[PDB]
């Protein structure tokens, strides 16, 4: 059944992640196990025409997070817009200054 | 290869966002945070088609195109009545990208060709101006400054677009050098339109007001053409790093670009006002002794110099706009150095000897 | 040696007619614009008529307009002033003057005193 | 008047044009070697280059 | 939003020219997940 | 009195006496000589600093220092070797039409349109040039002035008159009259005993500077003579006119010897100067260019084509090393 | 050796100081010692007029000295030896001279025998006659203006312009217009 393959696949992922406690939140070197688990899930879902995501996917994610990835704290919002009012002030700050210089060039 | 790694990183990001903050203040009848397979579908209101921009993981998929995904009012995702699967149409991304890529490469090649022709023509013009030395006025000095700003902006945008915006090794490294290249590129792009502004100011103060020969100090023009654009560009760099610093600043979805293209629009408006005043006094001169075949000639002679081509606006429309805003250097060089009467006569006379 | 030797004209009754001739030698007659000037008894010099190089453009002073006709002949290098319906205000010395420079549309220093490139004049009295 | 000036210009002796032209040509040929405008002097002693 | 002026068209072009040319981008997509019968 | 027929028969006798002495033309003599070939001169120097058209220029006898006059009211002495301005004299009246450099090099004369020839002293004790003299006895614009020595100067005015002054006392020593038009230029003979002057009556007169008489008068031009210059031999001279033609006259033959004119040349001549040997004749025109004629074969040998405005003045060094051409363009160019 | 360089530096300093004064003054020739100059000032602009006296009546040689002036003030005299026709011929010679073709001319205008067409000339109703003026004198003035415009408009080349009138404010405004037209022609806008 699909449950047997799912359980064997979860056991293999656990066996492969048992020594990953030193890098339990480093996805650089732990990407291989996650990719294998994802391919395994996709195969087990396509063999039985299962929809993704399903409750089994959420259960597996909770299992792999609450025991391994429950100590990860990375936040990099590089694509963050500046405050609108602050943005507007920055955009018009140079413009509000141009007339002074153009008048100074005209007169002096 | 890197697409699979990016998809795995996106799945890990969905997992980390689900685990980090499960505090949902709006926990009514809605769809929960999950991952459809290509994007993190967080807690959204039920009965509403949650639509977001398609990711840049695929080639057919287009970042500008937005996928459509609805989660039904039954507290779960909307199930398509064909396979009992989550109804999610991602076809728009793939359809949108294929048409866009063909145009974009053509525009890139056209920009390169236009800037190369501009480099050639403006270099020839600067050589003529600096070699003859019989055409040496204040307007010739300002034309030299404008042409140098043109060649600088063109060279920098050429070496930035074909090396920094087309290289994905360079963008991935994100070295300070690429960021400085983007910076000085913005600075020179500002200097270009501000030297257009200085030329407009000189025409206005030479024809409309203070017409009598007073031999302007010609010192504040330099500070306005080369010095003032340092103010916004710097204000960009620091602001960009503080709020939206990513990918060498290559991404252009921020409204932090308006710190550079903001004062340029004001310069274009004041140049338009000066052009209107100039053509008005020209018509007034022509009214005493052909007010529709000679005034429009002056307008089309001034609009490449004052750069009112962007205000000339009042898809072949956008393509012609690109060819007119990228061939600006060629236009000013063929109007003010190759068709200008004085230098044309000087060369005609000089040609039969050397 | 610019000569500009003019002849013709004598004492003719009022309303008569004369033809003042001007044979010019010492230069290319076809390159210069020619003039007829006159000096009345006890008055300063005044301009009367002119003719261009080819002979198309012709101008007169107002008083002789319609009465006098100037005509140049480049083959014989000769200027002619055919005058008819002469009035008692036409008695004067008539000089056949030349422009100082060739291939020019302006003509300076004619009608001025002590001006070279001007004939001795013929006394036309009525 | 002015005919006395012409009289003063009538009692002068005029040599033949052949002799005058020959003398002019002989002078122009005798001093042709020290004319730097038609015999270009080397650049090592030209003070303008 | 981005820009709407005619002068930002050299920035967006760059912003459009690096994400279009991606070595890892794969145009092929599964027809099951593309339609509403998949992801 | 009607002796005008006496005058015309006298001038006819002059014409026939000139015809009898005319064996042949200069071309029939100098028909076998070899042409000088294409004469190409490059602009070695370009003096800049005059704010207005340069009307006149003059070399010093040392061939280094040149004085040029501009109608910005400034007389500037330039060390043509290093382009440096040795002096910049500000003038009272700005319409200086003529500038002369004394042969000793101590004084410079300038004049024009103010009826006054101002003599400025250079080698002064105060270290600043100042007006040494102001010769004022003319009734027309000064068209040309030339130094005989530090004490004598000859001038030509628009009042159809030349004059020889004594700079020490400042009064006209001699007055040469006989022209009927504005004397536009003069030229001192190498021995300085004579000087020739061309006027606007298309005639050139030769004056003995010691007396006040006119030796000979030469005709053949059809318009105003703007330039004149002796042959280095001192027995012939050349005149340029508004009829776009140079004429080389010989003093001992009393009639014209050569004519330099092309059909495609229809602009007047503003300046004429021989080279050191007299083989070349440099003439500035209104076409903004100069022409170097072969003064024996009458064929054009070259064209100096570097001026954007009418060439006003033209001068050649005393050693024939350079050719300085000024122009209404305000730039003096040294050609070599 | 080197002292010449500092001498040249000081001389070019003086020359750059003098260029500011030269370019700030406007030369004007007046045609009614050897030349009478007159400095005046309007709106802080220093004008320099020159009426050339003590010269002969032959102008074809020294008039070329006044082609770089701003304008040539031309005063005609009609109100003898038919002076108005002589003034017309002088204006024609100035207009068609190849060196004065770029110099503007300001015309100040301060009889039927010498001009019979004036006996059959009608005053244009588009005129601007001030009150208390004889129709005869305004007809004569406009006839003279037309006679001068018949020459000043038959041109085919040259950058000159004509500014006829009917007192320093008119010359000031006309020099201002001349400078504006010259600046426009520098940019090939005119």
């Amino acid at each position: 059944n699909y449950e047997t393959a799912v359980q064997f696949c979860w056991n293999h992922y656990k066996d492969q992640m048992d020594p990953i406690e030193k890098d339990w939140c480093d996805w650089a070197m732990i990407s291989r196990p996650y990719s294998t688990l994802r391919d395994c899930l996709e195969h087990f879902a396509e063999l039985f025409d299962l929809g993704f995501p399903n409750p089994l996917a959420e259960r597996i994610i909770f299992e792999t997070h609450q025991i391994h990835f429950a100590n990860c704290s990375l936040v990099q919002p590089t694509f963050s817009d500046p405050p609108e009012d602050v943005l507007l002030a920055m955009i018009i700050a140079p413009i509000c200054l141009i007339p002074f210089l153009i008048t100074l060039v005209v007169w002096r | 290869g890197v697409t699979r790694n990016k998809i795995m990183t996106a799945q890990y990001e969905c997992y980390q966002k689900i685990m980090q903050d499960p505090i949902q203040q709006a926990e009514g009848v809605y769809c929960n945070r999950t991952w459809d397979g290509w994007l993190c579908w967080n807690d959204v209101a039920a009965g509403t088609e949650s639509m977001q921009l398609c990711p840049d993981y695929f080639q057919d998929f287009d970042p500008s195109e937005k996928v459509t995904k609805i989660c039904d009012q039954d507290g779960n995702w909307f199930r398509h009545p064909a396979s009992n699967r989550t109804w999610t149409n991602y076809t728009q991304c793939n359809v949108n990208t294929h048409e866009k890529v063909k145009t974009a490469l053509n525009l890139f090649y056209l920009t390169i060709i236009g800037h190369g022709l501009s480099i050639a023509s403006l270099l020839i013009s600067l050589g003529i101006f600096f070699y003859f030395k019989s055409l040496s006025c204040q307007r010739i000095t300002l034309h030299k400054n404008l042409f140098f700003s043109f060649v600088c902006n063109s060279v920098v945008t050429i070496i930035h677009l074909t090396a920094v915006a087309n290289n994905q090794a360079l963008v991935a490294t994100n070295p300070v050098s690429c960021k400085v290249s983007q910076f000085i590129h913005l600075y020179l792009m500002g200097c270009n339109y501000f030297w257009m502004l200085c030329e407009g100011i000189y025409l206005h103060t030479l024809i409309v007001v203070a017409v009598f020969a007073e031999k302007q100090h010609l010192m504040w023009y330099y500070f306005l053409g080369w010095g003032f654009p340092l103010i916004p560009a710097c204000i960009h760099a620091i602001a960009r790093s503080l709020y939206y610093n990513d990918n060498c600043w290559i991404s252009s979805d921020t409204h932090l670009l308006y710190i550079i293209h903001g004062p340029i629009c004001a310069a274009l408006l004041v140049n338009l006002f000066f052009l209107l005043n100039i053509v008005r006094v020209l018509i007034t001169k022509l009214k005493v002794t052909n007010l529709y075949m000679k005034a429009v000639r002056a307008t089309l002679i001034l609009v490449p110099l004052l750069g009112i081509e962007f205000v000339l606006i009042p898809e072949v429309y956008d393509y012609i706009m690109h060819i007119l805003m990228h061939f600006q250097g060629l236009l000013v060089s063929t109007i003010f150095c190759f068709f200008n009467g004085e230098v044309q006569a000087i060369l005609r006379r000089n040609w039969n000897q050397y | 040696q610019v000569q500009l030797q003019e002849s013709g004209g004598g004492l003719v009754q009022p309303g008569g007619s004369l033809r003042l001739s001007c044979a010019a030698s010492g230069f290319t007659f076809s390159n210069y614009k020619m003039n007829w000037v006159r000096q009345a008894p006890g008055k300063g010099l005044e301009w009367v008529s002119d003719i261009s190089q080819s002979g198309a453009s012709i101008s007169y002073t107002g008083s002789v307009k319609g009465r006098f006709t100037i005509s140049r002949d480049n083959a014989k290098n000769t200027l002619y002033l055919q005058m008819n319906s002469l009035k008692p205000e036409d008695t004067a010395v008539y000089y056949c003057a030349r422009c100082p420079a060739p291939f020019t549309r302006d003509c300076f220093d004619v009608t001025s005193t002590t001006y070279a490139y001007r004939g001795q004049g013929t006394q036309v009295t009525v | 008047k002015l005919v006395e000036q012409l009289k003063m210009e009538a009692n002068i002796d005029r040599i033949k044009v052949s002799k005058a032209a020959a003398d002019l040509m002989a002078y122009c040929e005798a001093h042709a070697k020290e004319d730097p405008l038609l015999t270009p002097v080397p650049a090592s002693e030209n003070p303008f280059r | 939003f981005g820009c709407r002026f005619g002068t930002c068209t050299v920035q967006k072009l760059a912003h459009q020219i690096y994400q279009f040319t991606d070595k890892d981008k794969d145009n092929v997509a599964p027809r099951s997940k593309i339609s509403p019968q998949g992801y | 009195d009607q002796l005008r027929q006496e005058a015309e028969q006298l001038k006819n006798q002059i014409r026939d006496a000139r015809k009898a002495c005319a064996d042949a033309t200069l071309s029939q003599i100098t028909n076998n000589i070899d042409p000088v070939g294409r004469i190409q001169m490059r602009t070695r120097r370009t003096l800049r600093g005059h704010l207005a058209k340069i009307y006149a220029m003059h070399w010093g006898t040392d061939s280094r220092l040149l004085v040029s006059a501009s109608q910005d009211g400034k007389l500037i002495i330039w060390d043509s070797y290093t382009t440096n301005k040795v002096h910049a004299i500000p003038l009272r009246s700005s319409w200086v039409m003529t500038c002369a450099y004394a042969p000793s090099g101590n004084y410079v004369a300038c004049g024009g349109l103010d009826n006054i020839c101002s003599i400025y002293n250079l080698k002064t004790r105060e270290g600043n040039v100042r007006v040494s003299r102001e010769l004022a006895g003319h009734t027309g614009y000064l068209s040309c002035c030339r130094f005989l020595d530090d004490n004598q100067i000859v001038t030509s005015s628009g009042d159809t008159t030349c004059a020889l002054w004594d700079i020490e006392t400042g009064q006209q020593t001699t007055t040469f009259t006989g022209h009927t038009g504005d004397v536009m230029s003069l030229s001192l003979a190498p021995d300085t005993r004579l000087f020739v002057s061309g006027a606007c009556d298309a005639s050139a007169k030769l004056w003995d500077v010691r007396e006040g008489m006119c030796r000979q008068t030469f005709t053949g031009h059809e318009s105003d003579i703007n330039a004149i210059c002796f042959f280095p031999n001192g027995n012939a001279f050349a005149t340029g006119s508004d009829d776009a033609t140079c004429r080389l006259f010989d003093l001992r033959a009393d009639q014209e010897l050569m004519t330099y004119s092309h059909d495609n040349i229809i602009c007047g001549i503003t300046s004429v100067s021989f080279s050191k040997s007299g083989r070349l004749l440099l003439a500035g025109y209104d076409d903004f260019n100069c022409n170097v004629w072969d003064a024996l074969k009458a064929d054009r040998a070259g064209v100096l084509a570097g001026h954007d405005n009418r060439v006003s003045c033209l001068g050649v060094t005393d050693d024939g090393m350079a050719v300085a051409t000024g122009s209404w363009d305000s730039f003096l160019k040294i050609w070599n | 050796e080197k002292a010449q360089r500092e001498a040249n530096k000081k001389i070019e300093k003086q020359l750059q100081k003098d260029k500011q004064v030269y370019r700030a003054t406007h030369r004007l020739l007046l045609l009614g010692s050897g030349i009478f100059e007159t400095k005046f000032q309007v709106d802080k602009v220093n004008f320099h007029m020159f009426d050339v006296g003590a010269q002969r009546d032959e102008r074809r040689k020294w008039i070329q000295c006044f082609n770089d002036v701003t304008a040539i003030i031309f005063v005609v005299a009609s109100s003898q030896t038919n002076r108005l026709q002589a003034a017309l011929k002088l204006f024609d010679s100035i207009w068609n001279n190849k060196w004065l073709r770029d110099t503007s001319v300001i015309l100040f205008l301060n009889i039927e025998d010498y001009f019979p067409e004036f006996a059959r000339y009608t005053t244009p109703e588009d005129a601007t006659p001030e009150p208390g003026e004889d129709p005869r004198v305004t007809r004569a003035k406009y006839f003279i203006r037309d006679e001068f415009l018949r020459i000043s408009t038959a041109s085919g080349d040259g950058r000159h312009y004509c500014y006829p009138h009917f007192n320093i404010r008119r010359v000031f405004n006309d020099c201002r217009d001349i400078i504006q037209r010259m600046h426009l022609r520098q940019y090939e806008l005119l």
